[PDB]
């Protein structure tokens, strides 16, 4: 049934699966009208389709004009999610379709659920993990290629960068886990830890600075600290 | 008016028939419940004194033959059987009337409870879902298992419900996952009423036979079925009037007629609440909400 720290090595054995994420799906800012009333402005926004274990990013991105004419939009996010996930799988090379499909969020499971009937054989999961895959808005280059779409499209990225090459892929989650959760925290800090020096730099085929492994672990020190910092700015410790 | 007479009541047991149950004690020399209305079917159901495991019991309708019971003291049960010799039958019948050994079929005149509760349940509609092409009657108990509970074993003691499946692609339409899923009108009018019932008469006796498979045999599969309906019309954007005015009667002598005591096994709270108060249906069902609001309120 549901993911949790019991079955955490599970993420990286070799049963292809996939976290879907919809939070940035439907994103909206809140204004003022001029007779003094709310109103809320959509804004291009992503589903977040993850391989833990590769790397592979599938971003989809959701153009604001999907909403146009329609009605309960935070409830048709979640069946356009779903819509767009299967079309998805349905894209993809049988051997390359996902045993399981883990949702961050339990309001995911019956719309994926019933897109995905055509595939009784894939499983679809909740997680008691708090992953913070919302931070995916914080990384810039994500962030850019959203905010710039004019087009329903799909983007392919390697969150990992080449981090496989050196470690494995539950160490590489953990320092995806740990920036993103970061990023959520403080975003400004986080940032400026992550380009604090001008002399390590982003490729441009990549999203995160290139870090030598001692680097990593400075910087995974760093974004320890700023999570405990924050957690003893809010409660006061 | 019409009579089931027993051969003889060997073990202790507690005898229902239709809504009215009474006590036959070991050896009592009873024969039998005689003054039976003719035009509905009905059914006479079991428990024993020393094992109330198993309720059991047969539906039957008197147009369709002479039937009685007898103990079968082998397989340890009250038998249903056929006469086929009239004269016999009919011989029988006369001296335990005559003797005075017939309990009275307790119709009271003002009272149409067995009317409303099997307003659409005829005998050989009933021979579609408990197979035993054999026998007119149909014999049910606690312990049978439906067809979709055997998806999730024995096939020839089954209770052949219709399927019903949310999350189906009988249900969902491809391309419409969402309107189907969350307005469930074409599963019901199209696939369901139209195709697989053919009309809501048909769809509103299994329902009524379910909701008493459950009452009386506590068979809980046929308690599921019943909710199962339920959930599927009430969560039906577009259902024709005279369904949900239907349906609002059949649900309140239901609700009416249930054991106070029973009400928190046989009632759903998820499916009741969602009907009453969520579904698009909440407002079309005015007797039904009453009546489960002053009777049974806790469940809301
Ligand atoms: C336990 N009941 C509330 C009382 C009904 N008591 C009866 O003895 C009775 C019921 C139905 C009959 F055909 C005959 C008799
Ligand atoms: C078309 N299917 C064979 C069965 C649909 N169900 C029924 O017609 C039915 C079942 C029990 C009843 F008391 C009345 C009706």
């Amino acid at each position: 049934g549901a993911m949790n720290s019991s079955n955490y090595a599970e993420l990286f054995n070799n049963d292809i699966k996939l976290f879907v994420d919809d939070t940035n799906v439907y994103r909206v800012t809140v204004h003022k009208t001029f007779e003094g009333n709310v109103a809320t402005k959509a804004i291009n926004g992503c589903i977040f389709t993850l391989n833990p274990k590769t790397g592979h990013l599938f971003l989809k991105i959701i153009h604001t004009s999907v909403w146009a004419g329609q009605k309960r939009l935070s409830q048709l996010a979640k069946w356009k999610t779903a819509e767009e996930v299967s079309a998805l799988v349905r894209s993809l090379p049988k051997e390359e379709q996902p045993k399981q499909i883990i949702v961050t969020r339990k309001a995911m499971l019956d719309p994926l659920e019933v897109h995905m009937l055509d595939f009784p054989n894939i499983a679809i999961r909740p997680t008691e993990l708090r992953l913070p895959f919302s931070a995916a808005m914080s990384i810039d280059k994500l962030s850019d290629v959203v905010m710039k779409a004019t087009e329903p499209q799909m983007v392919l990225f390697n969150i990992y960068d080449d981090w496989l090459d050196r470690i494995s892929s539950y160490t590489a989650f953990s320092r995806l886990t740990l920036l993103l959760r970061a990023l959520k925290t403080n975003e400004e800090s986080a940032k400026m830890i992550l380009l604090s020096d001008p002399t390590i730099t982003i490729k441009s085929y990549h999203l995160w600075p290139s870090f030598t492994d001692e680097q990593w672990i400075t910087i995974e020190s760093q974004m320890r600290d700023l999570i405990l910092t924050e957690y003893g700015r809010k409660y006061n410790v | 008016m019409n009579t089931v007479p027993f051969t003889s009541a060997p073990i202790e047991v507690t005898i229902g028939i239709d809504q009215y149950s009474f006590n036959v004690k070991e050896n009592q020399p009873f024969h039998g419940i005689k003054d039976i209305p003719i035009g509905h079917v009905h059914v006479i159901h079991f428990q024993h004194a020393d094992n109330s495991s198993m309720r059991y019991g047969y539906w039957f309708d008197c147009r369709m033959g002479n039937f009685y019971i007898q103990y079968d003291p082998k397989d340890g049960l009250y038998k249903m059987m056929e006469e086929r010799d009239g004269a016999k039958f009919e011989n029988i019948v006369h001296n335990f009337k005559e003797r005075q050994m017939m309990v009275s079929y307790p119709k009271i005149d003002e009272d149409d409870t067995w009317y409303n509760l099997t307003e659409f349940v005829q005998m050989d509609k009933i021979r579609k879902i408990v197979r035993k092409d054999e026998n007119q009657f149909s014999y049910v108990d606690s312990s049978m298992t439906t067809v979709q509970e055997n998806e999730l074993s024995d096939p020839a003691h089954s209770l052949n419900y219709t399927v019903i499946n949310f999350k189906s692609r009988e249900a969902i339409r491809p391309g419409h996952e969402m309107e189907d899923f969350l307005d469930k009108s074409y599963y019901l009018n199209t696939v369901m009423l139209q195709g697989i019932f053919k009309n809501s008469s048909n769809y509103f006796g299994e329902l009524q036979f379910a909701f008493l498979n459950a009452m009386f045999f506590g068979n809980y599969g046929s308690s599921l079925q019943w909710h199962a309906m339920i959930e599927l019309i009430c969560s039906s954007a577009t259902v024709p009037k005279h369904m949900l005015d239907k349906l609002d009667e059949i649900l309140y002598y239901q609700i009416k007629t249930l054991p106070e005591q029973y009400s928190d096994i046989l009632l759903n709270e998820r499916v009741w609440n969602i009907c009453l108060y969520s579904s698009f249906q909440k407002n079309s069902l005015h007797n039904t909400e009453k009546i489960m609001e002053n009777k049974y309120p806790e469940l809301l």
